[PDB]
């Protein structure tokens, strides 16, 4: 799994403005921190900073996945269609998603599981249709060993042709025009391994 | 001077089968007195508009344990368990960027805009869909209520009103898009005190502004560093 | 003339409204009400206009409509140009005043352009006869050539179809229902057969 | 991420003929004068403008008509302009009349990736020629189309190094919706202070929306009536 986070943080830029998903994304923020990077959060607020101390908590100021958070300086806060107009508007550069399964199309399922799990999309239908960028990271099979990287999806669409990357703990795809494409395999992963765990039809390139 | 001491001033007329407009981000900005005074009056048969429906024992989620919501609009539900499968409660999930757009299309006049958000999944069921430059959008509906429930950190007394933080979320679109707005506040100041350019929410869209005494201001998850 | 029109307009705001002044006659109103609580909007995104400023007071940033210097009241907020029109097309406002060149009696309005002579532009005006909870139009009751401006349909570009709830002009006050046109009152020295004469929009006498 | 710049060209250089233009203010007041300043003085036409106004005759966006610079403009009043209702006249002008609800909303739609919307404003009228219009709950709409471009030139109050803007009074108006609205913002401003300083919730304009801050040295702020009391 660090495989995947630590792979995830080198998609960060300096300068750009980033949303990480609730789930994986959000230990990406870890791996970042010698850059310049402004996070937004979807409730609202543009900066979040680091979780804060002990007795520092304060309830007013949380992240989308309702944990206590600090801002940065140069933060700023406003309304909940405010925020969706930053990120329906093309705001920002870059969006992290969890998912449970991706497509060879690009298509991202995450957010429920029929008679299972269904608790919402929240604000991830809006992000992947608004970011300049939209990267999903994941396991690449489940725990009973079913691949979740898919001809196509099973479980009810969070997007349909909306990724463009996406990392597994054993490749790096990358999405065009309908064709997915395998372009880096995570050390100590091997072609044969992927192609095997792998339903989704792709083109290698590495 | 639109100040009450009593919340029934502003809720009284609050019936059964009322569309109610709710702030608050989980539990963050929460109209605490307001839904407290639901909870006990036993209005039943709410159409709720919220981004959440709170937790379990705190929040909207009050309002489960007597079935007083018969249908709500809300964008998750996932920090929540008891929250259906009987159907006892309708719910329209919508993305969150949708809902905060109806409110706000609600509150300016407009009844119907397009977004790029739900192509392609079974939120675009039953909705018009159009191309406009090689794109797809869907038709979505603008949002107004009888009654907007929301919470703020300041107001003067002619309801201007400030948030605090991440506190704020739906709160104001809740109050624009609904008929009779009441706002609780944690501090009130006189006319003139608030900055023009330091007003979040113009006072015309607060009908009622009620000073609540202490707010629980419930954290989910609380998480700290080192 | 304006007196009577102005002074009647007048009578129409009542405490704890919020009101929009067009340009022209309709800022005159704001005189004949001068220790009142109301608050009045500017489109440019401020709510609650107050007084001219003294000298030494002015302040090029804080504008009304009309692009004069003003102050702002207790209480006053600012707000963006998109804020400042959902707050009027959302039905905030509980009245808009507004001038105009003619007045159908259908209830269309005619007040922002004249063809091929003046163009200058609709500003707010469209916005503001959809928006307003009611619609008052106080105008001069004939043209310069001593023609009606009361018309059964209006020869000018229309700012708007069927907004007009009630017109206040020199002659008369008339109300607005089902797309008809009531005389509701003769303004003082005026005869019931001046208002005839004068008005060409056929309307049923509610005196 | 330092947006702050001394030089307009840092900015501008790569502005165009017949590119899009959106500028802040509400006649004179709120406009970027050293934008426009910087606009006129390189001679570039062509220019689609989206603006409220037109300024004045001898200032605001009016200076750019003295080289005929402006092929089309979307305003909703102009009215005070000799100079140009001569070039409106003869033609050399393409001028859009937009209800000014109508412009901000279209710039705030443009701002938030929403192409197009229902409003009743302009029902019935001129307006409407030409425009799709539906029935919603018994009401008559037409359907507006989103306004973006390639430069929003506007003025604020303050930013921050991070281009954090707060306008001031009535200055503000349709400014922060050319930011929005617009691919390159540049944003002019009386000050510019530390990160931090501008307090989260005071802040106006995030940001995100501002490419490059510039620090005016002198705005001239005219005032078209001047009036007092006493």
């Amino acid at each position: 799994r660090e495989a995947i986070i630590k792979r995830a943080a080198k998609e960060l830029k300096e300068g750009m403005y980033v949303n990480l998903g609730i789930g994986l994304p959000t230990l990406v923020a870890n791996e970042v921190s010698g850059m310049n990077i402004v996070f937004q959060s979807e409730n609202g607020l543009l900066g979040i900073g680091a979780y804060p101390l002990e007795g520092s908590v304060d309830a007013d100021l949380i992240n989308a996945g309702k944990e206590t958070i600090t801002v940065v300086p140069g933060a700023s806060f406003f309304n909940s269609a405010d925020s969706f107009a930053m990120i329906r508007g093309g705001h920002i550069d870059l969006a992290i998603l969890g998912g449970m399964e991706v497509s060879q199309n690009g298509d991202l399922a995450n957010w429920m599981i029929p008679k299972k799990l269904i608790k919402g999309m929240g604000g991830a239908m809006d992000l992947v249709h608004g970011a300049k960028k939209v990267i999903v990271i994941m396991e690449h099979c489940n725990k009973y060993g079913e691949s979740k990287v898919k001809k196509e999806c099973s479980l009810p669409l969070t997007g349909k042709g909306v990724v463009h990357q996406l990392i597994t703990d054993l490749a790096v795809f990358e999405f065009s025009n309908n064709a997915m494409k395998l372009v880096e395999l995570q050390e100590g992963v091997s072609l044969d391994q992927v192609k095997e765990k792998t339903e989704a039809e792709f083109e290698v390139r590495l | 001077n639109k100040v009450i001491t009593d919340l029934d001033k502003a809720l009284s007329a609050l019936k059964d089968g009322d569309t109610i407009l709710v702030g608050g981000f989980g539990l963050c900005g929460i109209p605490e007195y307001a839904i407290d005074y639901i909870y006990k009056k036993g209005i039943k048969d709410l159409i709720v508009v919220s981004n959440n429906c709170g937790v379990d024992d705190f929040g909207l989620g009050i309002l489960l344990e007597k079935k007083q919501i018969k249908k709500i609009i809300a964008s998750y539900v996932g920090e929540n368990k008891i929250f259906m499968l009987n159907g006892e409660i309708e719910v329209v999930l919508t993305p969150q960027g949708t809902l905060a757009e109806n409110l706000h299309a609600g509150g300016a006049g407009i009844p119907a805009y397009y977004t790029p958000t739900g192509v392609g999944t079974l939120i675009a069921q039953g909705k018009e869909s159009r191309e406009f430059n090689g794109k797809e959008y869907i038709l979505e509906r603008a949002i107004t209520g009888d009654y907007g429930l929301i919470k703020a950190y300041k107001s003067d007394t002619l309801g201007n009103l400030v948030f605090r933080k991440t506190a704020r979320n739906f709160n104001p679109l809740c109050a624009m898009a609904a008929k009779i707005c009441v706002a609780e506040v944690e501090e009130i100041v006189p006319a003139g005190e608030l900055d023009p350019d330091e007003i979040h929410l113009p006072g015309i869209y607060v009908q009622h502004i009620y000073k609540g005494e202490k707010f629980e201001k419930r954290i989910e998850k609380i998480t700290t560093r080192s």
